[PDB]
């Protein structure tokens, strides 16, 4: 099957604490063009291993 | 002199009376009331709707927004 990296990606990752990202909608506006390429290979390539 | 039992006139209780009378309402008065109080519900109600279409968008915003989710 082939699997992901053991080491895995990004180093520390995730926010500590759920819904502070819910009373932030400014996350759309800031910071957009890494979101959006990556939801752009995700589409067209629906694996995750490739667009990781 | 005997004594017995005595009568008393005055006013003879007055019998048989109708004491029914319609009030309040006529026929006419309460229909303008009746619609009246739809033409203010309808219109109270859909101005919140429309209100909560400020909410409706903003609040499916967040998903869009988030996608490290």
């Amino acid at each position: 099957e082939l699997p992901s990296l053991e080491d895995l990606k990004v180093q520390e990752v995730k926010v500590s604490s759920s819904v502070l990202k819910a009373a932030a909608h400014h996350y759309g506006a800031q910071c957009d063009k890494p979101n959006k390429e990556f939801m752009l290979c995700r589409w067209e390539e629906k694996d995750p291993r490739r667009c990781l | 002199x005997x004594x017995x039992x005595x009568x008393x006139x005055x006013x003879x209780x007055x019998x048989x009376x109708x004491x029914x009378x319609x009030x309040x309402x006529x026929g006419y008065s309460m229909f303008a009331v009746g619609i009246g109080a739809l033409l203010f519900g309808y219109w109270s109600m859909m101005k919140w709707n429309r209100e909560r279409r400020r909410l409706q968008i903003e609040d499916f915003e967040a998903r869009i927004a988030l996608m490290p989710l």
